[PDB]
């Protein structure tokens, strides 16, 4: 489709200004943030899950903050 | 106006105890109301029509870069100056031209450029809002009396037959009463204030058509956009691009039409058609039928004394009952139409009930066609019409035996509960106690939770429940079901409801 | 925000001929939501076509709206003496609503010269101290004409008032009035009084003149 | 039979205020928009704006914002264009337009031409225009009526009480010092003038002056 | 963008057919797979870290399959 | 009725991310170079040593 | 120089000639002559029939709904001929030089 | 972008009198870094005051620049016949650098009327087919004057060519030439050729004319 599945990144020779570059960095964080910015109600309930389980401290967060990004656009 | 052959036709169970019922009805669905003394009533929204709509803002989804002007300055001249910043029609961009002694300057590698390109929109698109004072609700109402395959399908006829009516309710004038003539008068008490949320969204024109978009989400559209009226825009650069500075040369280039993206950007959106007004399709409305003046003609007329005939052969609804149409040979009309639903020929006991109550020959006219429906029961039954061998019968079978229907009753409830949220409890019409708190159970709860983690689509929140599954098996006793409640249902339910 | 232009500005036509009247959406793609409006002079305009592709009920099928979203056309394949009108087209996709510079249907005919008659100020006016030299240019087709007022060989464009009929219902010509208004002092400080008019029927000005010294 | 009936054309002065009534008929009033379109006396349709019919909320075009009041009366379905601090530009035929909205405006107020300007009603100065030798074209001696300096329009200029419309071109009344001159040209054969009376008859109902001027040769 | 963060879903009133329907159903799984199917060498390394840490068996699996989703839309 | 999606050309540009701007009329002129060439300085001299 | 095109794409396509060819409930899938021209594209379907609309059986139907496909605006790729590969190398050696 | 405006445009003065020439900085506070540049006609400019407050070396203390930062004045308390000139003020605080519209030093004197002489086109010129009617309006102070070419009583502004001296070195008057250039055909088709000169010394135009029919 014209939506996702872009040629980026080519990365074959091509040491140059790409067609669209800076906007590609803001794809992943913002629109996933924007949704959880859209639903802080999710952000309230989301990160509590990992700390409920395993009692393993530092890795209990591995679920939390990373599953936050999982929610937008699956 | 009628329920005849309608796609969603779900009959209405009169509990009696009132001539009034609070109702929730929709554009697609038709509601068929049977009650004591109260004949079979068709109630359907025609559509939801918001009359006068205002443009909330505008968006340019396709732009054209015009007049690219790059004013270059020497290295260490710092900020470049291209005066087109004084014209908002232009888009200006600072920058630099890397230099040798050869190109344009007496130093190397640095420079300054001010790149101004006149913005011009190639194609723009507009969202619009709805003032509920402009909302209509077109509700065709009908009652099953003497009917044909035509009149019962032709409202103009049942206008004269006075079995059907159409109308509009507003937050201004929520309630209306309407007469059925011979059958008397009924009342509808609506809440067009409560029917939709006019401000839950906008009406977004994308291409010729317009579409529903959450007005929160609608502003969130990232794209060159517009004062609802006219001109001065925001981020109009997001359709435009830039280049290198080769000497002074740099070009701003506009993206092609993003309309395809706009369509891509519309998933949950709904097709809406402006005419003089938008006509919305999906109904959500809360009205109160009141039947106190609805009555029954025909109790005096005698049993029709002559050969009946199928004007059309016995056929099931698909909604669970069998409708026929009778052309009646006898001229004894107007006459009460003998007909029943019995189990076996060898038994005379009526088993099923009349969909269309009190079948009535309208006139003495010979072979005058009368379209009537009854309810067959489960298994085998017989449409039986008339008395004495000039009567005719016909076999019927309906395999829907109560168990499966009990699910169709029950399991539809959850489907009727979820996705209708709190408003699902007017299916509990003439409620209180049980059903009243039943709303209040989901009322304050549904206004949180399901909506708080809402905005997730299909598997997203479904997989969340799928991610919530193992917390049921991994838990402590009496704490197992606690984290397990939101797992199944209300979450996977809507995620199972749409499979796919 | 979005602008329109409707061509021609006017079209002199044989009635029954097909004169297609163009229109175009300067901005965006108006898509649907342009509408054709006939205004006969001194009327509220009569809406012709809706969505620019669809006849109204009261307008006959002779009107054909056509064109898509950046461009539109008002076609009357049988243009008529009734189709004589001031035609409009309106992008509605965006408030502000606006119109294109309209298109008139003129009924074409033979070219007619102005009947040009230069009336000196009547004694009634000469007694008033004002002096208006009034030149009636009658029944010219086309409407395309230029009047000039020459005085003592020096053309005077001052005190010049022009009033002309429209396409003249029977002969479908145009009649005009040229008027040279003078102070009777300047009217009598100068002598030769000329309305010359170059009209498409003539390669030269059609000259009607008097001197006060003449009669 | 949806019809938009406005107020009548109204003569005004600068600094005044005018409210054009538009009564709407033939339809449920609340259910459409109500639009206003300025047609300047010589200029094409310039859309003034619209007011909500249900809500009664006006919105104006940038040019029309701030001097103008769109007001509705719900029950009798009367839209109103009100123009405040009247100005000469406020002279024009104004049109309420029932919105079919994105489908444009279907119907139209019968028109109201406001006329905003200072002058006071003045009678015409009417001149029987006697042709000269250069004014005789073929059989026809063109004759003329010079109506001069009247306010307001119209004057009704006939010829021998209108018995001559035949060679009659009555040319449009135009402004002079906020007063009006139409010049009517009857074209009559030299056999009918000055053998028969040819008299331009100028009736000015505003100044109540009916002015008959017979053209006799110079 | 134009492509991402759609109105989906309206979820108001609406027992009906939406403007774009079957898309939103298969947007998630397919493009996430179509990327990781395009990069099968990416897929297997995700199964490593789930067993690497947390040592709890049944909840070790939660890391992996949830990470297969991550890199699509990062 | 059947309804066509809006022109995806802008989306095509969106479908472009790491795309390489190239100008093909009857021929493409490519910008980013990759090549391996062996210079040979044998006949290369130094003028001016005199 | 000379580069070959494997295909074209249509990013903007027009819906043309919409033709719905209808059948009764249970009378089966409809066909359309428009399926004999690939320029035309058809889709089947069904719409419920009461005795109010057109048919005896309640709740079914058949329709073949079609559209002529046309590509309004099309997109195209090109493969590069590896023999067309050219490397145009400006090469310079520093002797006496000026700015110009 | 910073603007200066230097008032007056000119001042007619007695030499030795104090004629102060104002200036103002439209923008910022220019503070110092304004100047005064004397440029007499046909000269490179000559800088007078610097920082708006300070003489250059060559310019004598009679010149005084004054004013601070939004407003400025160029004073010469003894303006001179040598000070007769065009003066400029230049904001230097910013690039761009610009110059205010000047003030001139004119030497005030008795008001003199133009000696006005209307020469028909030379018979030498008439033989060429061109006809230039020259009207020499001579020795008038001040320069305030106007030419009006009247033709057969109808004033013609066409073919008019004006050339005038400056403040006249001896009497400090001004002299002017008014040249009415006609085609000898229109020169011969019209007769009275009248140049009339209105001047502050004359409540009326100074009328100099010839009818070609006269001699």
């Amino acid at each position: 489709s014209v939506s996702v599945q872009t040629h980026g990144e080519s990365s074959l020779v091509n040491k140059t200004e790409t067609w669209l570059d800076s906007t590609k960095a803001t794809r992943y964080l913002m629109k996933t943030e924007n949704w959880i910015i859209r639903n802080p109600g999710y952000a309230f309930l989301a990160a509590v899950l990992g700390w409920m389980l395993g009692s393993n401290n530092g890795q209990r967060v591995v679920f939390t903050i990373l599953l936050l990004l999982v929610a937008p656009a699956y | 106006f009628n329920c005849l052959g309608m796609g969603n036709r779900d009959f209405i169970e009169g509990a009696s105890g009132a001539t009034w019922v609070d109702l929730v009805l929709e554009g697609d669905s038709c509601l068929t109301i049977m009650a004591n003394d109260k004949p079979t009533l068709d109630v359907r929204m025609i559509n939801i029509e918001a009359s006068q709509l205002a443009e909330v803002r505008s968006y340019c989804y396709h732009a054209s870069v015009t007049d690219i002007s790059t004013v270059a300055r020497c290295p260490m001249t710092g900020e470049a100056h291209n005066e087109k910043r004084a014209d908002s029609s232009y888009v200006c961009k600072q920058g630099f031209t890397d230099r040798g002694w050869g190109n344009g300057c007496g130093l190397f590698g640095k420079g300054s450029i001010d790149t101004c390109a006149k913005f011009s929109c190639t194609s723009k698109a507009i969202g619009r809002t709805i003032q509920p004072e402009n909302i209509k609700y077109e509700v065709g109402i009908f009652v099953h009396g003497t009917t044909t395959s035509e009149n019962h399908g032709n409202y103009s006829a049942q206008v004269g037959a006075s079995q059907a009516a159409k109308f509009t309710v507003t937050p201004n004038a929520p309630s209306i009463t309407l007469k059925l003539g011979d059958y008397g008068e009924v009342t509808l008490d609506c809440e067009p204030r409560s029917g939709l949320n006019t401000e839950a969204f906008y009406v977004m024109t994308v291409g010729s058509k317009s579409f529903l978009v959450h007005r929160e989400w609608f502003h969130d559209l990232a794209l060159p956009w517009t004062p609802p009226s006219s001109t001065a825009w925001r981020n109009r650069e997001l359709l435009m691009e830039f280049e290198e500075a080769h000497a002074t040369k740099q070009s701003v280039v506009a993206l092609g039409s993003q309309e395809g993206g706009l369509h891509q950007a519309l998933a949950g959106a709904i097709v809406v058609e402006y005419s003089s007004s938008v006509k919305l399709t999906s109904g959500h409305l809360k009205c109160r039928l009141k039947m106190d003046k609805l009555a029954l003609k025909g109790t005096t007329y005698g049993m029709c004394t002559g050969k009946f005939s199928f004007a059309k052969n016995p056929a099931d609804t698909g909604h669970g009952t069998v409708v026929i149409e009778l052309s009646y040979s006898g001229s004894d009309g107007p006459c009460k139409i003998p007909i029943v639903s019995v189990a076996s020929l060898n038994d005379m006991t009526p088993v099923g009930r009349l969909v269309t109550v009190n079948p009535f020959v309208a006139t003495s006219s010979a072979n005058s066609k009368v379209l009537v429906e009854m309810e067959p029961p489960f298994g085998d039954s017989y449409i039986v019409v008339g008395r004495g061998d000039k009567q005719i019968n016909h076999h019927w079978h309906k395999a829907g035996s109560t168990l499966g229907k009990a699910f169709l009753t029950t399991l539809k409830g959850a489907q009727r509960l979820a996705a209708l949220g709190d408003t699902a409890w007017d299916f509990g019409s003439i409620g209180g106690v049980f059903n009243s708190i039943g709303k209040a159970v989901h009322q304050v709860f549904g206004g949180a939770f399901r909506t708080l983690f809402g905005g997730m689509s299909w598997i997203t929140q479904g997989l969340m429940g799928a991610l919530l599954l193992w917390m049921g098996v991994n838990a402590r006793d009496r704490s197992i079901a606690l984290a397990f409640l939101a797992t199944g249902g209300v979450l996977l339910f809507l995620a199972t409801n749409v499979h796919a | 925000d979005i602008v329109l232009t409707q061509s021609p500005a006017s079209l002199a036509v044989s009635l029954g001929q097909r004169a297609t009247i163009s229109c175009r959406a300067s901005q965006s793609v108006s898509t649907s939501y342009m509408h054709w409006y006939q205004q006969k002079p001194g009327q509220p305009p009569r809406l012709l076509i809706y969505l620019v592709s669809n006849l109204e009920s009261g307008v006959p099928s002779r009107f054909s709206g056509s064109g898509s979203g950046t461009d539109f056309t008002l076609n009357i394949h049988p243009v008529e003496a009734e189709d004589e009108a001031t035609y409009y087209c309106q992008h509605i996709r965006e408030l502000t609503r606006s119109e294109a510079g309209p298109s008139w249907l003129e009924i074409k005919r033979a070219d007619a010269a102005p009947t040009v008659s230069i009336f000196p100020p009547s004694s009634e006016q000469l007694t008033s101290g004002g002096a208006s030299v009034v030149c009636f240019l009658n029944n010219f087709y086309p409407k395309d004409i230029n009047v000039k007022w020459k005085i003592d060989g020096s053309e005077r464009q001052n005190g010049v008032l022009n009033s002309w009929t429209d396409q003249d219902s029977k002969d479908s010509t145009y009649s005009m009035s040229s008027t040279l208004t003078l102070t009777k002092d300047e009217y009598e400080r100068h002598n030769s009084y000329t309305c010359e008019a170059t009209h498409k029927t003539s390669t030269s000005p059609i000259v009607k003149s008097f001197n006060r010294n003449e009669c | 039979q949806v019809q938009l009936m406005e107020s009548g054309p109204e003569l005004k002065k600068p600094g005044e205020t005018v409210k054009i009534s538009c009564k709407a008929s033939g339809y449920t009033f609340t259910d459409y928009s109500m639009h206003w379109v300025k047609q300047a006396p010589g200029k094409g349709l310039k859309w003034m704006g619209w007011i909500n019919t249900g809500t009664g909320e006006p919105t104006f075009a940038a040019d029309f914002k701030g001097r103008f009041a769109f007001s509705l009366e719900t029950s009798a379905s009367t839209a109103y264009l009100q123009i405040n601090n009247l100005k000469n530009e406020d002279t024009a035929s104004y049109f309420c337009a029932r919105g079919v909205g994105l489908y444009g405006v279907d119907y139209w107020g019968q028109g109201t031409s406001v006329t905003v300007s200072s002058p006071k009603t003045t009678p015409p100065s009417v001149y029987p225009l006697a042709p000269v030798c250069g004014d005789t074209t073929g059989s026809m001696v063109t004759l003329g009526c010079l109506v001069k300096g009247y306010f307001p329009e119209p004057v009704t200029v006939t010829w021998n009480s209108g018995s001559l419309s035949s060679g009659v071109h009555t040319f449009p009344a135009v402004l002079q010092s906020d007063l009006y001159t139409l010049s009517s040209s009857v074209t009559v054969p030299s056999s009918t003038w000055p053998s028969e009376t040819v008299t331009c008859n100028v009736a000015h109902p505003a100044s109540s002056t009916k002015v008959d001027k017979k053209i006799v040769p110079r």
